[PDB]
RNA sequence: AAGAUGAUGAGGUUAAUAGGUUCGAGGUGGAAGCAUGGUGACAUGUGGAGCUGACGAAUACUAAUCGAUCGAAGACUUAAU
RNA sequence: GUACGCGAGCUGGGUUCAGAACGUCGUGAGACAGUUCGGUCCCUAUCCGUCGUGGGCGUAGGAAAUUUGAGAGGAGCUGUC
RNA sequence: GUGAGUCGCGAAAGACGGGUGAGAAUCCCGUCCACCGAUUGACUAAGGUUUCCAGAGGAAGGCUCGUCCGCUCUGGGUUAG
RNA sequence: CCGAUAGUGAACCAGUACCGUGAGGGAAAGGUGAAAAGCACCCCGGAAGGGGAGUGAAAUAGAACCUGAAACCGUGUGCUU
RNA sequence: UUAAGUUAUUAAGGGCGCACGGUGGAUGCCUUGGCACUAGAAGCCGAUGAAGGACGUUACUAACGACGAUAUGCUUUGGGGA
């Protein structure tokens, strides 16, 4: 087997990360949600 | 006949018992490789009576090519120890000196170790 | 008179302590030594720290002498149980558990 | 496979009428003034299973 | 000689219980070295040679040492001497 | 006869999974009155039962031997000349 | 708790000696032995993030023991025209 | 109105540890005594732990520290098998 | 001494009871936090750089708070009295 989860940073400092997400209204809700419930940490 | 382990491995782990006890002339082993080591080592002091060439042709093969040793800073090979020395305390009795002493047990695995010598 | 020892928290379980003790109680002091350290266990070294430890704080303190030294009574109780756990197949776990004990011996003479 | 009833507290202990262990040989030393165990060593002071013929 | 373990059995120095040694059976099948004949590979003699687990007698040289545990002092009633 | 005996002892060839195909019925998805190539069988035995085998106590004192045998099991076939 | 001190203890060739220590089949040292060798070797990328090294410790972790470790405690280590 | 399985999920270092790639989901865990006066000192022990001596009204309140039930596990014993 | 008859003693272990502990933490009592509400105010912040966060700051310093290279805080103006 080769399971899942192959891991890897640039695909994952990529796509969840900031960047992308405060670039797109829904990601920028996303955010507004992981504020408002309170977290240590975002993108992730 | 008996049995510790496989049929090679546990050859080879007689050679190496029989090697020793001359470098040491006694250890503390496990009651049963005591036995088994006690019959061939009884054998090769049967052999190293006699002393001839065809004698150390038989006892190459179960010692070992070479094992060093230092008494007085000297040089020998666990062969010419047998034949030029063992023996020599031991013609005016027969073969079987070897004795066994029950010891006691071992904390680890529980069995019952010993301390067989031929001296 | 009366004498007593406690070793706790010990990282054994009860009943493999408890068959050591049934070889133990009722007799004299220095059998029951030799009887706990010759066994090829791993209680018997601790069983064996225990008694002469408290035969020696019953020397010191009360000032008994060494002949008439009986056990009395002596018994193993549970202890905590540090809860682990072992992975096994098909995604699943198991609970081991690595128990402990409280050790308790009673020396006694009998007499005043 | 499985047991379909609970054991009791009673053949539980039933059962374990036989997990004791039998009580080991013993003597006395000759001059070494304490107990061992039978056709073996002492363990101490000099080994003496006859006397001496051992340092451990 | 019986054996999963426990049991059964042979035995425990006032002894042949097992080992070893010395003999022997059987088995394998001509050891090594040496010489000789060979350019050598190899053969012949020394020699039914040497070797040998379990089988068979003898041989106390070694190992079963010194030791502790358990176990009775025989209820009554009749009917007998 | 004993779940047309027995799968917590075995197989798994047909049949009762999914694929595909032939005749057919159906406008059609699909289905047989059928046929055909292939296709995952887990259970560390608590109790009872059964096969063997050891402890403890009893059999009015304690031991070693021998042995009776109420009962139970087993064997029970048959041709040619 | 029961199951159960029962199944399992995750392919594998180790043995001896000498030290240590309160205590060693498992720790250090050596000698022998065995194993791989288009590799169980050597070098880097991705990846993980201090696991690296020294000195101490062994409460739990290590599928046993452990005087030891990739576990803890203290300290210290990564250099580019 | 609740008074620690209730009540905010959250009384305590919680949207934490943790799980998941990610959106996201989501824990358990209060109480020594009045005051720390938190066991000087001896003894066994390698330590841990303990017996003693003392602080305190009480240390079977001694840090996993108010109260401490039941399951469960033991030790001994009157009766019994 | 004989025959016959009867019968208990055993507890390796177990059951009933009685006691003493151990385990683990319910109940009791309490609150270090919260739920629902009344009156009243207030109902926005930001390119003169927010909200929210990263990295740092202490004599020794891992974390929360507090603070921001003037850093575990600066000056002033009042208040307060070791
Ligand atoms: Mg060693
Ligand atoms: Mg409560």
């Amino acid at each position: 087997v080769k399971r899942t989860y192959q891991p890897n940073k640039r695909k994952h400092s990529k796509v969840h990360g900031f960047r992308k997400r405060m670039s797109t209204k829904n990601g920028r809700k996303v955010l507004a949600r992981r504020r408002r419930k309170g977290r240590k940490v975002l993108s992730a | 006949r008996k049995l510790g382990r496989t049929s090679d491995q546990r050859k080879a782990m007689l050679r190496d018992l029989a090697t020793s006890l001359i470098i040491s002339e006694r250890i503390e082993t496990t009651e049963a490789r005591a036995k088994e080591v006690r019959s061939v080592v009884e054998k090769l002091i049967t052999l190293g009576k006699k002393g001839d060439l065809a004698s150390r042709r038989n006892a190459a093969k179960t010692l070992r090519n070479v094992e060093i040793l230092n008494e007085d800073e000297t040089t020998q090979t666990a062969l010419q120890k047998l034949f030029g020395e063992i023996a020599e305390r031991y013609t005016e009795r027969q073969g079987g000196y070897t004795r066994i002493l029950k010891q006691g047990p071992r904390r680890g695995d529980g069995a019952e170790s010993v301390i067989i010598e031929l001296v | 008179m009366e004498a007593k020892a406690v070793a706790r928290t010990i990282r054994i379980a009860p009943r493999k302590v408890r068959l050591v003790l049934d070889l133990i109680r009722g007799k004299n002091a220095a059998e029951a030594i030799a009887i706990l350290k010759l066994t090829n266990k791993a209680s018997s070294p601790v069983i064996e720290k225990v008694l002469m430890s408290a035969l020696a704080n019953a020397e010191h303190n009360y000032d008994m002498n060494t002949d008439e030294l009986v056990v009395k009574e002596a018994y193993a109780n549970e202890g905590p149980t540090l809860k682990r756990f072992r992975p096994r197949a098909q995604g699943r776990a198991s609970a081991i558990n690595k128990r402990t004990s409280h050790i308790t011996i009673v020396v006694s003479d009998g007499k005043e | 496979a499985v047991p379909k009833r609970r054991t009791s507290k009673t053949r539980k202990n039933k059962r374990r009428t036989h997990f004791k262990i039998s009580v080991p040989g013993m003597t006395e030393c000759p001059n070494c003034g304490r107990e061992y165990k039978l056709s073996h060593r002492v363990c101490k002071n000099c080994g003496s299973y006859n006397g001496e013929e051992v340092a451990a």
